[PDB]
RNA sequence: CUUUAAAUCCUUUAACGAGGAUCCAUUGGAGGGCAAGUCUGGUGCCAGCAGCCGCGGUAAUUCCAGCUCCAAUAGCGUAUAUUAAAGUUGCUGCAGUUAAAAAGCUCGUAGUUGGAUCU
């Protein structure tokens, strides 16, 4: 029961910068951008209908 | 079975009445005995003294040192234990030094594997413990 | 190629039978899913309500078989519900698509207040049971969609049904039940008897009969 | 059946028991459509002519497939009063 | 004891319509029972029915086409005002396209409709669909 | 495709047993 | 006490389900069409249109020689058929209940000015009225949702201090033919 | 200018005012419920996460981070109280053989309920 590690994981995190990004769109045109990628083209499906955060 | 009479609005009524004292959220709402024992006291929120530093064992299933302070309460010098949520938080806190603590969210009940905690802590010195664990906010010297 | 096994199937394929109505008119069991594919099988959609992983114990460890349930239906008057078990999901989906494909029932559509257009809901309240779960449909007002809980609305939608007020009683969380009860509540549209249907039955000759010759001479 | 402007809406007309008027569903498979050849009077013979009966399967369940049935002929001058 | 013979008699007509009888015994017979029972069949629900005289109070042969899925009485006979014969329309009818709900109002006994023809609130009795 | 429904049969009560149960239909 | 009003209200529903796919898509799929910023706009003209239809409903339980049922129904009607939503040879009340979202989506300045060639697509629609470029009859408009009229579609014109509408360059132009 | 009792604000006019248009949107999440990654690095029943079920004991879809992704959006999370969900207070409309439950059994006053019948 020993509190002696408290920021254990947290301390010995190797620290990573975010790198830098152009910004992202805000208000309608996001959400512009959003239907687009969604309903406008099927060029990112396969019949499968995969995920947008698909790794794979 | 039921009275399902013209003139049976005065028993029915009162059967009502009589039964709503056997649901447990009614009764826990409306004795006073639930409101007097709250350390809280019927509040959302309340501000104490951190006493210690605690380390309560989770529960049998999991393995664990949840980190939680024994804090006494300003308005009513009551002694209760509140979880201090992030890692490494526990730094953040010194002892008697004021804190501000909320509910654990189950409204009286214990949350997850800490035992007997159902309290939280929420701010540390005047300073939410959100805004000097992301580097937001420094301890007040 | 299909080749039929029974008289129905026959009849269907020699294009004896001119809809799915003159099979379900006579109450005649359809047992084969081609005689559903030749009649609709182009408006059919499928849907697997769930894969539910079931065992049973043994000595040496639990065999693991999965349930597919299955909604189909053309978005227009017809529903079927399938429930297949098999030791492959695949061949579950499969057979469940057969079973609900052989289980398809005549949806009856009506109106909730004046008669302008086609039929939008249940034309009366109607209640489905399957073990403690009752599901109550109730005739909607035009416009006002399936107010119901997700399993049930994805049978009443592909039964055709554009409105609908629903109610659940009962374990709802065993989606098979729930999907069976609303199923009945489904089914038992066509089996009510409001008085438009009072009107005394004109028989007419039944498929067997009509189409004997063909059956002996092919 | 009908809307308002009259014509037909319905997916088709099911069929009601001839026993009990109540509707024979779309998969009630112990429903019978039994068919009684007529005869001629004279000749005693089959004229091409019959009777159709429907029966729902509670009924045939309930044993009463046969009273219904009887009755429905006598009714029609197949069966010979009492 | 017995208490409301409306009830029971609407409860021998559902059990025999259940049971596909093409005819009912009911007794004790009633004015109550009787004007609903007219109520019923001019609407084509019951048909036909006959009232036998014994001495003490009547009984009714009620012959019954197979187009009634639910008679029901409403105890006790709650009052029911026109602004709320509609949610009780709502609560006991299957549809608004059928389904009747029986009132004795000062004009006599008689189904909703023709109590919001007349204007006129009064007792529910029943329903029949 | 079949990827979810055959890692799926390999732990049908494993730790990524609902997210692929989901994954197949929801 | 105090002369103010506290007489407000909120125009618009959360829907209870937050994380329903279908009606996901079909906000987005409304957004994207008509060009809004955001849920909160297809919520607003989702309470518009629930609103109303609880009011035809309200109006259709009444009897049909009733007085109020006569009033109001005619005022709902004439009112959707003003606004454009509502078809004039289309004017009973159970033809409200027919309507759809869209029907009021279409109806808003930003889809009229896009559907009037003034704009090249309904975000330059919307970016054209935000920058006072459209005017309904005499009056430059400044609000995409305002709702346009039947008599005021015809009057929807490119504002007469506009650049486009009027002549008079703006900012950038000046600034750029000041270098040449 | 206008506003207003001086004023401010809004409205109006002119000047300057936008290419990382750096004039740089956030708050919570990404196993299921419940939308969105079994990508990478770190830790190794620790630190922690986790409303609930659960994740973590050297290949962590769940900690700590980077990236990517989605949810609402000038807003979003948290605690408490409360309403719906709750037909889990049931008048509508619940239950009481075995899941919680019919008094051991009758009598009995108030209470509730009370057969047909009169144009």
């Amino acid at each position: 029961g020993s509190l002696a590690r408290a920021g254990k994981v947290r301390g010995q995190t190797p620290k990573v910068a975010k790198q830098e990004k152009k910004k992202k769109k805000t208000g309608r045109a996001k959400r512009r951008m959003q239907y687009n990628r969604r309903f406008v083209n099927v060029v990112p499906t396969f019949g499968k209908k995969k995920g947008p955060n698909a790794n794979s | 079975g039921k009275c399902r009479g013209l003139r049976t609005a005065r028993k029915l009524r009162s059967h009502r009445r009589d039964q709503k004292w056997h649901d447990k959220q009614y009764k826990k709402a409306h004795l006073g005995t639930a409101l007097k024992a709250n350390p809280f006291g019927g509040a959302s929120h309340a501000k104490g003294i951190v006493l210690e530093k605690v380390g309560v064992e989770a529960k049998q299933p999991n393995s664990a040192i949840r980190k939680c302070v024994r804090v006494q309460l300003i308005k009513n010098g009551k002694k209760i234990t509140a979880f201090v949520p992030n890692d490494g938080c526990l730094n953040f806190i010194e002892e008697n030094d004021e804190v501000l603590v909320a509910g654990f969210g189950r409204k009286g009940h214990a949350v997850g594997d800490i035992p007997g905690v159902r309290f939280k802590v929420v701010k540390v010195a005047n300073v939410s413990l959100l805004a000097l664990y992301k580097g937001k906010k420094e301890r007040p010297r | 190629e299909w080749m039929p096994v029974t008289k129905l199937g026959r009849l269907v394929k020699d294009m004896k039978i001119k809809s799915l109505e003159e099979i379900y008119l006579f109450s005649l069991p359809i047992k084969e899913s081609e005689i559903i594919d030749f009649f609709l099988g182009a408006s059919l959609k499928d849907e697997v309500l769930k894969i539910m992983p079931v065992q049973k114990q043994t000595r040496a460890g639990q065999r693991t078989r999965f349930k597919a349930f299955v909604a189909i239906g053309d978005y227009n008057g017809h529903v079927g519900l399938g429930v297949k078990c098999s030791k492959e999901v695949a061949t579950a989906i499969r057979g469940a698509i057969i079973l609900a494909k052989l289980s398809i029932v005549p949806v009856r559509r009506g109106y909730w207040g004046n008669k302008i257009g086609k039929p939008h809901t249940v034309p009366c309240k109607v209640t489905g049971r399957c073990g403690s779960v009752l599901v109550r449909l109730i005739p909607a007002p035009r416009g006002t969609g399936i107010v119901s809980a997700p399993v049930p609305k994805k049978l009443l939608m592909m039964a055709g049904i554009d409105d609908c007020y629903t109610s659940a009683r009962g374990c709802t969380a065993t989606l098979g039940n729930f999907a069976k009860a609303t199923f009945d509540a489904i089914s038992k549209t066509y089996s009510y008897l409001t008085p438009d249907l009072w009107k005394e039955t004109v028989f007419t000759k039944s498929p067997y009969q009509e189409f004997t010759d063909h059956l002996v001479k092919t | 059946m009908q809307n308002d402007a009259g014509e037909f809406v319905d997916l088709y007309v099911p069929r009601k028991c001839s026993a009990s008027n109540r509707i024979i569903g779309a998969k009630d498979h112990a429903s019978i459509q039994m068919n009684v050849a007529e005869v001629d009077k004279v000749t005693g013979r089959f004229n091409g002519q019959f009777k159709t009966y429907a029966i729902c399967g509670a009924i045939r369940r309930m044993g009463e497939s046969d009273d219904s049935i009887l009755r429905l002929a006598k009714a029609d001058g197949i069966v010979s009063k009492n | 004891v017995r208490m409301n013979v409306l009830a029971d008699a609407l409860k021998s007509i559902n059990n025999a319509e259940k049971r596909g009888k093409r005819q009912v015994l009911i007794r004790p017979c009633s004015k109550v029972i009787v004007r609903f029972l007219t109520v019923m069949m001019k609407h084509g629900y019951i048909g036909e029915f006959e009232i036998i005289d014994d001495h003490r109070a009547g009984k009714i042969v009620v012959n019954l086409t197979g187009r009634l899925n639910k008679c029901g009485v409403i105890s006790p006979r709650f009052d029911v005002q026109l602004k709320d014969l509609e949610k009780w329309q709502n609560n006991l009818l299957p549809s608004r396209q059928f389904g009747f709900i029986v009132l004795t109002t000062s004009a006599g006994i008689m189904d909703h409709e023709e109590a919001r023809r007349k204007h006129t609130g009064g007792k529910i009795l029943g329903f029949f669909f | 495709f079949s990827e979810w429904i055959d890692d799926l049969e390999a732990d049908p009560k494993g730790k990524f047993a609902q997210n692929l149960l989901k994954k197949l239909t929801g | 006490p105090v002369a103010r009003s506290w007489v407000c209200r909120k125009t618009y529903v959360t829907p209870r389900r937050p994380f329903e796919k279908s009606r996901l898509d079909q906000e987005l799929k409304l957004i994207g069409e008509y060009g809004l910023r955001n849920k909160r706009e297809v919520w607003r003209v989702k309470f518009t249109l629930a609103k109303i239809r609880k009011a035809a409903r309200e109006l259709l339980t009444l009897d049909e020689k009733d007085p109020r049922r006569l009033f109001e129904g005619n005022a709902l009607l004439r009112r959707l058929v003003r606004i454009g939503v509502l078809d004039e040879g289309k004017m009973k009340l159970d033809y409200i209940l027919g309507l759809k979202i869209e029907d009021f989506l279409e109806r808003r300045l930003q889809t009229q000015v896009f559907k009037l060639g003034l704009a090249k697509s309904i975000h330059h629609a919307r970016v054209l009225i935000r920058q006072r470029h459209i005017r309904v009859r005499k009056q430059v408009v400044n609000i995409p949702s305002f709702i346009v009229r039947l008599d005021s579609q015809k009057h929807i014109d490119f504002s007469l201090r506009s650049p486009y509408g009027g002549g008079r360059p703006g900012r950038v132009k000046r600034k750029n033919a000041k270098k040449g």
